[PDB]
DNA sequence: GCACAAC
RNA sequence: AUAUCA
DNA sequence: GTTGTGCTATGATATTT
């Protein structure tokens, strides 16, 4: 029944979600418009933790001489301090952090910080320094500049959905929305630097990296995704064994029933008042 | 008319294999014809998927007497590969 | 296979729709006179009188066997044997339906050359008939007005009596005296 | 083969459904079909020009197929039809023909409610002809009379006539295949007798049963009802000729033979002297007749059955189940160059290998193509035959001419030609789709790469258990083998295994070490175990990706 | 079926039933591909199949010898049935039923042969020698019970069931002398 | 009459063609198929327009055989007659029952019962002809008629035509 | 509102079983039983009651009583479902059927 | 109506080749090599048409081209010369 | 062996299109008929060998397409015509998308 | 034997 | 049709 | 309120009239 209720489900070449119809039913396949195939769990960082430590973490303050960044961290480092004109590339980067938390934590209400998302990028930063032998001793010779206007020239290259108009291009940004939060907290100027050590060259590589990962990862036109849905949940319904085992509300199979019948009288109605 | 492909070399002109002959695949035990008209193919061939030796052949008539015969084929079955125990 | 055309056309099952043809102009749902290019413009029907098809056909083939030649890089009495001469090298041979239209495309022409041609395209023109008329205006030589509405049916009251005249007396004169 | 038609390959875009007009139905037909007889021009052994083959289609390994010829392997098979004494119901939209009625005047026509009506113009209005039908419905089932006065949409002191008569309306209800009216001290009960209905129709506007969701030109009401009946051709059918003695003909010749039986009766007594009531009593044998062949399962009525007991397969019955028509032969279906047999463990195979029995090779094929890079090859092939195992089993030509190898004599000798097609036996590292049923989730099927082996088991890599959901307690598998070079490049550049092994199901991969391999690799990892030069050796050996330094 | 490339008189071919191809034998030429199960086939006819599940059984075998072409269903009760529409329609199947009469003549041989004792082979045998000596000039007038009844022996004589002329006098009737005319003139036809 | 028309048919190549020569080889296999043709629907196709700029487009590859079919846009100059209208040809047969007279690359016959009075065939003639006071038709003279119907053969179309009325006949 | 009770209810199925499926196939699911405006069943007379062509309704479960409305209806199917083209047994406009693949004569030449 | 034909510029989808995309060109090329096809390829020794297609794909020697339709019937037209390879 | 409806699904979830066509078609049924262009019957009488054609009833035998489907989809087809359906096939669109 | 659909 | 197989 | 109407796991294999 699940299979031959989703069987015309496929996504066209506008990265939408249509039937025999041409019935819209998602927008962009899987709100986010990715392969399942290409996705992993990471942790969210900036979610969570607490605002001390959060500013520990992701400040830089270099009209500050405590908080900015040591001249162990890179060539420009002695030079750096006191920038005006840099300053208010990190405060607006800080900015854009504290934005993402806000959200996040708007997002997932219970704070949890590991979703699926595509492009393992804690993984990127291991091979980086795998490859280039990163001296976790020497400064860089990566500029403010390079670091911030990198990421953010970054993020204009990931595109999922083509479109040279204004909705298009909207349905654009906000397929991205989670990623790009993703990707700020973890190629934030401070991070970088401190916890990675990369090097302009490597930091450049991994840029370069990340983009080419994102593209390999969205959905194919084609991709059967509503077949696939339906035995992605009909095959595991049966492995399914309740067969309670060693021994009030019904689950597993019988209740998956009720569900997909949408039984007006179900067996165990109940509600949850807070 | 519509012969077996299988060999029919092995029938005595009773039509029936005599019993101590091997057989094997598609070969012909029993010869029979239903004549209509010079006369079609009725006969019995082994299993193709199988083989083995004759054991016995027995002729007889039944409740209304019509004359009919059984034919026992022997192997023996030596475990193999995708053998259940 | 079986050669389609430029126009569609709704398929409502009941095949018994079809209307003969006559001199009503009533030609068919193919040769009617609004009808489509191949570049999708609308643009008006081609009938072409003798003489002009004639030189059409000729032009063409010749536009052909320049084309042969290129890729094999890498007085009426003496026009009918030089056209049986351009046909065994660019058609097919077997073509005996084009080999007989050129024998009488070049026995029946009025008009021999591309400017006499082009003066009767001109003068025929003003008169906007249906094409055609005016095909068989510059195929069919009359003499009288009533001869012409007498073999073209289809005029009868599209144009005067007396201005058709004026007309045939024109293409009278144009008429090539082979 | 089957032979060259001139005719433009096309392929089908659109279906448009829709009922036969007893117009077309006998302009179609090929034959009349008047005899209730199969074949034996009275104890013969040729077809009556009456039922199968009056002037039908063709069987029996003979070409007379009227002028068509062709025979079996070529004719589709053309319809006869049979003319019907008098209209009966088509089982089907006994139903609708009911629904019609009640809104539409009887002995009028007209629709029971206008545009003049505030709630019918809603009903009107709705895009969906289903939909429609059902709001336009529910509002006139309940109006029992056929106005001829209506108050405008101005205002209810002058009253504008719309269609006329000025009819009660029967309460119509389902008795058994017959529809029995009822209209309003003690009502008056008849039957609709199906010449009314088919008359009433007929009469109903073309407006009118288009809004009742109908079609001018492929679905008009009075078609519902059967004047002639389409008589399927012998493959719709088939007999079959055992034994002089025996002859087998089809549950549906059968039911024909009692609809025309039937029919043939209630025409001479049309014909004669009518006793009215002997007429109808003959008529609702026809109507059973007609109604029982396309359904016989029918809710209330007595089904027809067949000497033994068991009731007549009914074409209704041959579309529904699964095994049905659709379920069965369409959307599934049994297919050719295709093999099974128990599966067995192999840790000496790789992921994406599967052992295939030298057996099963040898009896599998794939068609390859002459061209003059393996024409060198499939030489040799032919030249070894179908017996060995590198070898190939027919030769087919450019006409269309299959030759099978395993007797020809200069089987060798014959010298292939570009285009010819040399059917080979599978060989090693050809792809192949490998499924375990229940075939539940995609990774039930999935492109594996023969290596061919002995004895009478598939062989695969134990990893891929998981997705198989395979033990080896005695599970058999499927093989297919693609036949085209475009199809095997779908299974290698998709389905291929090494592609399947992270799951979009879930996000990971599916497929992991598992039993002795997992148990053993921990046994392996422990800071206790060490290993000695001797069988370091021959471990590193053991890696084929081992890159020679200790 | 003859092999267009070769032409041999004694046309050589095999039924290669396994590959479903009909092959010429000497120069190997596939003469047919589509081949069908003729023992399956046959499956769909005559089944054990009384219940109606069988999506395959969809016919019935019928006797051509014997009772002619008769294709005919019998109204019956099924899951879903009034006892009322049963009657109805079999009550109009009385007013739609000479020689299409005497084929309850069969019915007395088939009820002489299962009170003698006989087999299903034997009535068929019968019932053959019935029909084709029944409107015969050659037998003319004959006892027309002792006409039936000297078939019966026609049938026995050759299915070897072991049935004397005094057997079948205790059945019925016999007249012999007037049985034993009739069991010749049938005799010679 | 005698149009030009703006046409379209569909060729299918085998791969194997699928060559340099590829373009040339379909606007042969046009020239072929549909040069010298004739239907009821077009009339006879005589000649195919503008060699060089033949439209040959893309060519959709079918899904099973590598094969690709391609839609080759073209104009001709057909022939298709109408009834009413006036035709002058020649005669090229004349029997005891009318005579044909070949127009263009039809013929039409003439019946000896759509002709003036008193012109009746005379077989005595050689060839024979018909043989008014004022008139002399035979084998080889040229003729004013008018097409009093068509009849379509999918492969020609042949067509009836009468000599009686006004301004009609010989020429 | 709905079509997230009901995600969260089809989730806590699977999550109870201690498994786990990749949100899009069960929003997938989800939002195609609510894009018809209200819980549309996963059932003969739900999701197989829409107005999709009749030969692919007609595959499952209702077949014969969906033809003959399919005539009287004079339906017209436009062939998109893969159902249609696997019943007529052509090639599926899914996957490798979703496009369509020509030869060009021009690039043909230059390579060649 | 054939209007439908979305122009080159304008063009909106994916500028990579798509897994099925590419798994459609090979199979059809090799076919088409089977079926003696003319090779737009030096082929080094190669035999298998699949292994040569795979050779005219990795060249951009192909000279086919997709046709890309839109579920509103339109189409943008691609050719493989210009698609993107990453898979 | 039997190429189920769940085999069927997964050559579809898969993309495998050609491969299920081959599988349903080559590998099994595949048939020929002619239909009329006119009514999308298939009652077009094809003497392939005088290459005359037909369709009677349209008195068309001019507008005529040879298709290639499953035997069983032609036998589908066959019942339900015996059953006054019209399962009319047509070889071009009439409905945009 | 359900469970939901129409009388 | 029963029995059975994973 | 009652009736009435669709369906109810995939493939495989072996006999019995
Ligand atoms: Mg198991
Ligand atoms: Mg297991
Ligand atoms: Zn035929
Ligand atoms: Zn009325
Ligand atoms: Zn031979
Ligand atoms: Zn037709």
């Amino acid at each position: 029944r699940l299979v031959k209720a989703l069987e015309d489900i496929m996504v066209h070449y506008d990265n939408t979600t249509r039937n025999s119809l041409g019935n819209v039913i998602q927008f962009i396949y899987g709100e986010d418009g990715m392969d399942a195939a290409h996705i992993e769990k990471q942790s969210l960082d900036t979610i969570g933790g607490s605002d001390a430590a959060f500013e520990k973490r992701y400040r830089v303050d270099l009209l500050n001489t405590d908080h900015t960044l040591d001249p162990s961290l890179l060539e420009s480092g002695s030079e750096i301090l006191g920038d005006l004109k840099l300053q208010v590339l990190l405060d607006e980067e800080y900015k854009q952090l504290v934005k993402d938390r806000k959200f996040l934590r708007e997002v997932f209400v219970d704070g949890e910080a590991n979703w699926p998302l595509p492009v393992n990028i804690r993984r990127i930063i291991q091979n980086a320094q795998q490859t280039f032998h990163i001296d976790h001793t020497k400064p860089s010779d990566l500029t403010i500049k390079d670091i911030v206007l990198g990421v953010k020239d970054l993020q204009e290259n990931l595109l999922v959905l083509r479109g040279k108009n204004e909705i298009i291009q909207n349905a654009q940004r906000d397929a991205v929305t989670l990623f790009c939060c993703l990707l700020r907290s973890r190629l934030a100027t401070r991070r970088v630097l401190q916890e990675y050590r990369l090097t302009k060259q490597a930091f450049d590589w991994v840029l370069s990296n990340i983009e080419a990962q994102f593209l390999r990862s969205v959905v194919h036109p084609g991709e059967m995704v509503g077949v696939l849905a339906a035995q992605s949940i009909g095959e595991p319904a049966t492995q399914m064994t309740l067969n309670t085992f060693h021994f009030k509300v019904t689950s597993g199979v019988p209740r998956l029933k009720e569900i997909l019948n949408v039984a007006k009288n179900m067996k165990t109605p109940s509600l949850t008042v807070y | 008319l519509r012969m077996k492909h299988g060999t029919y070399d092995k029938l005595d002109d009773d039509g029936l294999i005599a019993p101590g002959v091997r057989v094997s695949g598609e070969d012909v035990i029993i010869g029979k014809t239903t004549p209509i008209s010079s006369k079609r193919d009725a006969s019995t061939p082994l299993r193709s998927t199988e083989n083995g030796i004759v054991d016995q052949v027995l002729v007889t008539t039944n409740q209304d007497g019509l004359k009919f015969v059984k034919v026992r084929v022997r192997t023996t079955k030596i475990p193999q590969i995708g053998d259940k125990f | 296979v079986s050669t389609s055309t430029f126009q569609t056309r709704r398929r409502r099952l009941k095949k018994v729709e079809e209307e003969e043809n006559a001199a009503t102009l009533q030609l068919g749902q193919e040769f009617q006179l609004k009808q489509i290019n191949h570049q999708g413009e609308e643009e008006e029907l081609i009938a072409l009188n003798l003489s002009e098809a004639r030189l059409v056909i000729k032009e063409a083939l010749v536009e052909r066997r320049r084309a042969f030649k290129r890729s094999q890089k890498k007085t009426r009495e003496k026009e009918l044997e030089s056209i049986d001469v351009l046909l065994e090298q660019t058609t097919g041979g077997n073509n005996k339906d084009l080999k007989n239209t050129m024998q009488y495309l070049t026995n029946f022409s009025r008009f021999r050359d591309q400017e006499t041609v082009g003066a009767v395209i001109q003068l025929l023109k003003s008169t906007g008939l249906h094409p055609f008329e005016v095909a068989q205006l510059g195929s069919l030589a009359c003499d009288t007005a009533d001869e012409a509405k007498t073999l073209i049916p289809s005029l009868n009251n599209k144009i005067s009596d007396d201005e058709l005249e004026r007309i045939l007396k024109e293409l009278s004169n144009l008429e090539t005296l082979y | 083969g089957q032979q060259y038609s001139s005719a433009p390959l096309r392929t089908v875009k659109e279906v448009q459904f829709g009922l036969f007009s007893p117009e077309e139905v006998r302009a179609i037909s090929v034959a009349k079909i008047r005899f209730p007889e199969t074949m034996d021009e009275t104890q013969t052994r040729a077809k009556i020009g009456g039922l199968n083959d009056p002037r039908l289609g063709s069987i029996d390994r003979n070409l007379k197929c009227q002028t068509c010829q062709e025979g079996m392997n070529e004719c589709p098979g053309h319809f006869g039809h049979i003319d019907l004494a008098k209209p009966v119901f088509h089982v089907g939209f006994i139903a609708k023909i009911k629904k019609v009625c009640e809104c539409v005047c009887m002995h009028c026509g007209k629709l029971l409610l206008d545009e003049h009506n505030e709630l019918m113009r809603q009903a009107l209005a709705i895009k969906d002809s289903k939909k429609r039908f059902a709001a336009i419905w529910t509002l006139c089932k309940t109006k029992m009379v056929c106005e001829t006065d209506v108050p405008s949409e101005d205002d209810p002191t002058q009253l504008v006539s719309r269609g006329g008569c000025g009819n009660t309306q029967p309460t119509i209800r389902k008795d058994g295949l017959k529809l029995v009216g009822s209209w309003k001290d003690e009502p008056e009960l008849r039957v609709l007798s199906t010449e009314e209905i088919l008359n009433i129709f007929k009469h109903i506007s073309v407006k009118d049963f288009t809004s009742l969701g109908f079609n001018e030109v492929f679905s008009r009401p009075e078609w519902m009802i059967l004047t002639c009946l389409p008589v399927p051709p012998p493959p719709v059918r088939p007999s079959i000729s055992f034994n002089e003695s025996q002859r087998g003909e089809d549950d549906l010749t059968f039911k024909l033979a009692d609809i025309l039986k039937a029919n043939i009766s209630l025409e001479t007594l049309e014909h004669n002297g009518a006793p009215h009531h002997a007429i109808e009593e003959a008529e609702s044998l026809l109507q059973f007749h007609v109604a029982t062949y396309m359904d016989n399962d029918i809710a209330g009525q007595p089904q027809a059955l067949q000497k033994s007991g068991r009731p007549v397969k009914s074409i209704r019955a041959r579309l529904k189940g699964k095994e049905g028509r659709i379920r069965g032969n369409l959307m599934g279906k049994r297919v050719d160059f295709s093999a099974r047999t128990v599966i067995s463990g192999d840790p000496n195979l790789e992921l994406d290998q599967v052992g295939v029995p030298k057996s099963i090779a040898k009896t599998l094929t794939y068609p390859e193509v002459v061209t003059p890079y393996n024409i060198d090859r499939l030489t040799q092939l032919v030249r070894n035959g179908p017996n060995e195992h590198p070898g190939a089993k027919y030769v087919i030509r450019d006409s269309g001419d299959r030759i099978d190898l395993r007797y020809s004599k200069r089987a060798g000798d014959i010298q292939l030609q570009y285009g010819w097609k040399v059917e080979r036996h599978i060989m090693d590292n050809d792809p192949v789709l490998f499924n375990r049923q229940p075939s539940l989730h995609k990774m039930s099927m999935m492109a594996h790469r023969v290596k061919v082996i002995p004895y009478s088991t598939f062989r695969l890599n134990l990893s891929v258990t998981s997705p198989y959901n395979a033990d080896f307690d005695g599970d058999e598998m499927n093989l297919h083998v693609p036949q085209s070079e475009e199809t095997r490049a779908e299974l290698s550049q998709l389905c291929a295994v090494p592609l399947q092994i992270v799951s979009p199901q879930s996000n990971k991969p599916c497929m992991g070490i598992v039993q002795d391999t997992l148990c053993g690799i921990r046994k392996l990892t422990l800071r206790d175990t060490f290993i000695e030069l001797d069988q370091v050796l021959n471990m590193l050996y053991w890696v084929p990706d081992w890159d020679g330094v200790i | 079926l003859t092999c267009p490339e070769c032409k041999v008189y004694p046309p050589k071919i095999v039924e290669r039933f396994s590959e479903g191809d009909v092959v010429c034998a000497l120069c190997g030429l596939v003469l047919s591909d589509k081949l069908v199960d003729t023992r399956s086939e046959w499956r769909t006819f005559s089944n054990d199949d009384h219940n109606g599940d069988d999506p395959s059984r969809v016919g019935e075998a019928s006797n051509p010898l014997l009772d002619g072409n008769n294709l005919s269903t019998r109204i019956g009760k099924g899951e879903t049935t009034d006892m009322r529409f049963t009657k109805e329609l079999n009550k109009a199947q009385g007013k739609n039923v000479k020689d299409n009469e005497v084929q309850a003549a069969f019915a007395k041989i088939t009820m002489l042969c299962d009170a003698a004792e006989l087999p299903k082979i034997v009535k068929d045998c019968a019932k053959e020698a019935y029909k084709l000596c029944h409107d015969e000039k050659t037998l003319k007038g004959k006892s027309m019970e002792s006409i039936m009844a000297a078939s019966i022996l026609i049938g026995c004589r050759r299915a070897e069931v072991a049935r004397t002329f005094k057997e079948i006098q205790s059945l019925i009737h016999v007249k012999t002398k007037e049985f034993g005319k009739t069991l010749n003139i049938m005799k010679n036809i | 009459m005698f149009f030009i028309k703006d046409l379209s048919l569909n060729i299918t190549l085998h791969p194997s063609f699928f060559g340099p020569r590829m373009k040339q080889y379909l606007k042969t296999k046009l020239l072929e198929e549909v040069e010298g043709s004739c239907t009821g629907k077009f009339g006879y196709i005589l000649c195919v327009l503008d060699y060089d700029n033949i439209d040959i487009q893309r060519g959709r590859i079918l899904p099973t055989d590598g094969s690709a079919e391609f839609n080759v846009k073209y104009r001709a100059v057909v022939f298709k007659p109408f009834k009413g209208e006036v035709v002058d040809g020649t005669v090229v047969s004349c029997s005891q029952h009318g005579f044909e007279v070949q127009v263009g690359p039809m013929k039409v016959f003439v019946t000896k019962h759509l002709m003036p009075q008193d012109l009746t065939f005379n077989a005595g003639s050689n060839p024979p002809s018909y043989q008014s006071s004022e008139d002399v038709i035979t084998i080889k003279s040229r003729i004013r008629v008018k097409i009093e119907g068509c009849i379509s053969q999918v492969s020609s179309i042949h067509a009836i035509g009468s000599i009686k009325e006004d301004y009609l006949g010989a020429i | 509102a709905g079509r997230a009770a009901l995600y969260k209810e089809v989730y806590n199925v699977i999550a109870s079983d201690g498994s786990y499926v990749n949100y899009r196939h069960m929003a997938l699911l989800v939002d195609v039983m609510t894009t018809q405006g209200g819980l549309t069943s996963v059932t003969r007379h739900g999701f197989n009651r829409s107005n999709t062509g009749a030969l692919m309704r007609c595959s499952f479960e209702e077949t014969v009583e969906i033809l003959f409305e399919a005539g009287a209806s004079a339906e017209l199917d436009d062939c998109r479902g893969v159902s249609e083209n696997v019943i007529l047994g052509q090639m599926a406009p899914i996957g490798t059927g979703a496009f369509d693949v020509m030869i060009d004569e021009e690039s043909l030449v230059k390579y060649m | 109506l054939k209007e439908k034909a979305i122009p080159k510029d304008q063009r909106a989808t994916t500028p990579y080749m798509t897994k099925y995309e590419r798994a459609r060109i090979l199979g059809t090329r090799a076919l088409q090599i089977s079926m003696n096809a003319p090779v737009f390829v030096d082929l080094e020794g190669e035999t298998d048409p699949l292994r040569i297609a795979m050779k005219e794909l990795a060249e951009k020697k192909i000279p086919l081209v997709i046709r890309r339709y839109l579920p509103d019937g339109s189409f943008e037209d691609w050719s493989v010369e210009e698609l993107i390879v990453d898979l | 062996l039997r190429f189920g409806e769940m085999e069927r699904d997964c050559m579809i979830a898969h993309g495998a299109a050609s491969f299920l066509k081959e599988r349903l078609m080559e590998a099994s049924d595949a048939f020929r008929v002619h239909i009329c262009g006119i009514c999308g019957l298939m009652t077009v009488i094809a003497k392939l060998n005088h290459n005359q054609f037909e369709c009677k009833g349209c008195d068309n035998k001019i507008d005529i397409y040879q298709i290639h489907i499953p035997y069983a989809a032609k036998l589908l087809f066959q019942e339900l015509m015996a059953m006054n359906i019209t399962p009319r096939l047509y070889t071009d669109r009439s409905r945009d998308f």
